[PDB]
């Protein structure tokens, strides 16, 4: 009671119902680094202009 | 101070598109008007420097130099009229532009607020004079004159720049007001000595100081007359204005490392004055005289006494009016005789009556008759130096005696005696150079009446 699979039939993507749990860390990744302090806040004119030598503004 | 800056830069378009013959009249009249406007700067409060703007401030030290520059500018304008007649109009306007640009940089230098801004225009005066000395000079050596004058000042200028930017990173500001008000004692760490040094030789190379002065005889005797006055009258004093400024923070180091420069100077003027007595060129004497007179100023600043600072200021302004007069006086003789040899044209009183006077008190102000401001500056230095050390008195007292020795010597070897009979081109003394000397001398006696305006902020 066996039928030869047609062309491309054996190349299809199949689905299975394995009862093992999905490995949470397959790569055994270490703790991810904390992000650098986020850039936010409002922008206001530079205090006392360029502040470089004799340039008041 | 833009009430002086704006009209001064406005002299450029006016002098650059005036008529081919009105450039002298126009430049002279409005420069004098600027001088009158600059005269209002004589007002000073008790101790608060006039803080007109964030980037401009003045006190009783800057204004007398400020008026000196502005009052001076018409004087080379009239002095240069003689030997600039044989020139094209475009080049003539170029000459006027250099003088006005030199003036404009001078006013910004004295009125500067922080040291770095002061440094930029301070040095910036090298460019206009470099063109003046080299392009419009008279002899082959002027090419070697410019390089000697340029590198000498620059060689000391660059260390100051490194120290100045180092000030900004450490103290946090370079503004003079904050530096003096946030002044802190300077430690004697071996780095701090060079820190002290880098802020000094920049000012003393152009003073000039004994040893580091060779550019002075190689430039003033050799520059065009118009460049000669501004070099001697003000440009040397640029070290003085800076040194009173930079000394506000460089303490208490001055106690130790003043010595290697002090007796370098103290043996200096006596040595230089000896050279003045034994010159062969006319302008060489006044140039060597200028460093001799400048030498007592070096002692005045460095000793750090209020009396010396007043003496430093008075001698500074008095020497500028004097040295300009003698350089103008030498130019008058050089023009007719086409040389500057001292004994070439001795005995000209019989032919030059008014000149012989213009020799007379100009040398007497060089001898510093009482109560001319020359002594008022000079005597204050003496009292300050004596309070520092009693044995000082013999040295510069002997110097002002050898100063007296030569200061009549050209009077004897230019006016006293008999004319040279082969010379026959000493014409009638033109009113131009004649009136030039009047404008030199009358402010000296006028300031003698009320000297209280030129002792600086310490008065």
């Amino acid at each position: 009671g066996w039928v030869r699979p047609d062309l491309g039939e054996l190349s299809k993507v199949t689905k299975v119902k394995t009862d093992r749990p999905l490995p949470e860390n397959p790569y055994h990744s270490r703790a991810r680094p904390e992000p650098n302090p986020e850039a936010e806040g409002d922008l206001k004119p530079a205090k006392h202009g360029s502040r470089l030598f004799f340039w008041t503004m | 101070m833009l009430k002086i800056i704006i009209p001064t830069t406005m002299l450029l378009p006016m002098t650059w598109m005036s008529k081919h013959n009105m450039i002298w009249i126009n430049a002279t009249v409005h420069s004098l008007l600027i001088s009158l406007i600059s005269l209002s700067l004589l007002n000073q409060l008790g101790e608060n420097s006039l803080n007109f703007s964030l980037t401009f401030f003045s006190d009783s030290l800057s204004a007398p130099l400020l008026v000196l520059t502005t009052w001076l500018l018409p004087l080379m304008l009239m002095a240069s009229q003689s030997h600039l007649s044989k020139e094209t109009t475009t080049r003539k306007k170029l000459y006027i532009t250099m003088l006005i640009l030199l003036q404009l940089f001078l006013i910004m230098t004295f009125t500067a607020t922080e040291l770095i801004l002061f440094y930029i225009l301070f040095e910036a005066t090298l460019v206009p004079t470099l063109i003046i000395i080299t392009r419009w000079g008279n002899q082959t050596e002027r090419l070697n004159a410019g390089l000697y004058f340029l590198f000498y000042t620059l060689a000391g200028s660059l260390p100051l720049l490194v120290a100045l930017v180092y000030i900004q990173n450490t103290t946090g500001s370079l503004n003079f007001l904050i530096i003096h008000y946030w002044s802190h004692p300077l430690s004697n760490s071996w780095s701090n000595i060079f820190m002290w040094l880098a802020c000094i030789m920049a000012f003393m190379v152009k003073m000039p100081l004994y040893g580091l002065h060779l550019w002075l005889p190689k430039a003033h005797v050799e520059a065009p007359i118009a460049g000669s006055m501004v070099l001697a009258a003000v440009l040397l004093k640029l070290g003085g204005y800076g040194m009173m400024r930079i000394t506000t923070i460089l303490n208490p180091l001055t106690n130790y490392m003043a010595y290697p420069f002090l007796m370098l100077s103290m043996w200096g003027m006596i040595m230089t004055s000896s050279i003045c007595l034994r010159q062969t060129d006319l302008k060489s004497l006044i140039a060597y005289s200028s460093v001799s007179h400048m030498a007592l100023v070096i002692v005045a600043i460095m000793i750090q006494t209020p009396w010396s600072f007043m003496g430093a200021t008075a001698l500074m302004i008095a020497h500028g009016l004097t040295s300009s007069m003698l350089f103008c006086l030498a130019n008058t003789n050089y023009e007719r005789v086409h040389s500057r040899t001292m004994i070439l044209a001795r005995g000209l009183q019989t032919l030059l009556p008014l000149m012989a006077t213009w020799w007379l008190m100009a040398s007497l102000t060089n001898l510093a008759l009482p109560p001319s401001i020359n002594l008022i500056g000079e005597l204050f230095i003496i009292t300050a130096s004596f309070s520092w050390s009693n044995i000082t008195i013999i040295l510069m007292g002997m110097n002002m005696m050898i100063t007296a020795l030569y200061s009549l010597y050209m009077l004897i070897t230019t006016q006293r005696g008999k004319y040279t009979h082969h010379i026959n081109n000493i014409k009638a003394s033109f009113t131009r150079e004649n009136a030039l000397m009047a404008l030199h001398i009358l402010p000296l006696l006028l300031l003698t009446l009320n000297p209280k305006m030129i002792l600086g902020p310490l008065y």
